[PDB]
C-alpha cells in the first residue's frame, strides 16, 4: 500500500501534452509528476501474534 | 560544453515520452523440484532441485514461469501441500519481453497443472530495445524553438 | 574436516565442479534433501586462479 | 575470495628497495601498494536452498 500526491499544472509550460492510453486516463500528468511529491507510506501497523 | 552561459529564470517541462513493457510473466524461485512427486498428505517427500545454469550463471534453485491468471489456480491446486508452498523462496514479476517464448519448456507434475513452465538448461534472454526514447538533434532544436 | 587452504583453515569443506556437471550432481542428490539444505555458499570463482 | 589490483612503480621514488622474503617474492611492492588500488570482491553468488 502506498500513496503519492503531486501538484497538477506545476512547473508545466503551456501547450504541454500529457501522454494517455486509449482509456483517456492521464498516465503521465503535466509538470513534475511525482518528481517533487509527497509519498504517504505505512498506512498503519499493529503487533502480530 | 564551454562555461559561457547565462542562467535561465523560467524553465518548464515541454515534452514527455513513456516507454513501458506491458507483459508481466510471474517468475517463481523454488528450492523444491516440482518435477519429482510430492509426498502424500500425511507423509511428505522433497528432493531439492537441480542446476539450471541460465545466462551463464548456475545455482541449485529452480526457476518456473507462469502467466498471472494461472498462478492463482496453481496455488489453489497446491493448497493441499503446505510444506511445498512453505519452500517457495522468491516471487518476481519479470516483464514478458525479456524471455523468449521458445526457451520456455513445459513441465508435467504428478497432478494436473494448467500452465507451469520452466527455463531451458542454457538460453539467453533478449535485449529490451528502446524505440520511443529516440529523439534526433533537429527535434531538440525545434523544441528549443531554434531551427 | 579442515582443508587449510592458502594458510587459512576452517572446518568447512570446499568442492569445485564445472558448470555443466553441477546441475547433474544436483539432480543426483535430489533424493537427499537434508544434505542439500546443508550447503552454505556457492561462488563462481574464475578458472584461472 | 578477494582480488586487489594496484599499480606498480606508482608514486615510488627511484632507488626504493621493496622488501622481500628468501623466496625473492615481492611482499611489499614499491609505491602506494594497495593504498590506492581497486578491490574486486564478490566474484559471484547464487541463491542457496
Amino acid at each position: 500500500n502506498e500513496v503519492r500526491i503531486y501538484p497538477v499544472d506545476y512547473n508545466s509550460a503551456p501547450n504541454e501534452k500529457p501522454i494517455k492510453a486509449s482509456d483517456n486516463s492521464i498516465l503521465i500528468d503535466t509538470g513534475s509528476f511525482l518528481n517533487t511529491a509527497i509519498t504517504f507510506d505505512s498506512f498503519a501497523e499493529v503487533p502480530i501474534l | 560544453n564551454n562555461d559561457d552561459v547565462i542562467k535561465a529564470s523560467n524553465k518548464y517541462y515541454l515534452n514527455n515520452y513513456l516507454e513501458q513493457f506491458g507483459g508481466n510473466l510471474v517468475l517463481f524461485q523454488s528450492s523444491a523440484d516440482l518435477s519429482k512427486k510430492f509426498g502424500t498428505k500425511k507423509e511428505p517427500n522433497l528432493e531439492s532441485s537441480k542446476g539450471i545454469t541460465y545466462d551463464y550463471i548456475t545455482s541449485p534453485v529452480n526457476l518456473y514461469v507462469m502467466n498471472r491468471e494461472d498462478f492463482n489456480n496453481f496455488m489453489d491446486k497446491m493448497s493441499k501441500y503446505p510444506w511445498i508452498t512453505q519452500n517457495f523462496q522468491k516471487i518476481i514479476l519479470i516483464p514478458a519481453t525479456f524471455i523468449n517464448k521458445d526457451d520456455l519448456e513445459a513441465v508435467k507434475t504428478q497432478e494436473d497443472i494448467k500452465g507451469l513452465m520452466t527455463l531451458k538448461n542454457d538460453k539467453l534472454s533478449n535485449e529490451w530495445e528502446l524505440k520511443e526514447l529516440r529523439v534526433p538533434f533537429e527535434r531538440l532544436q525545434y523544441m528549443l524553438n531554434s531551427n
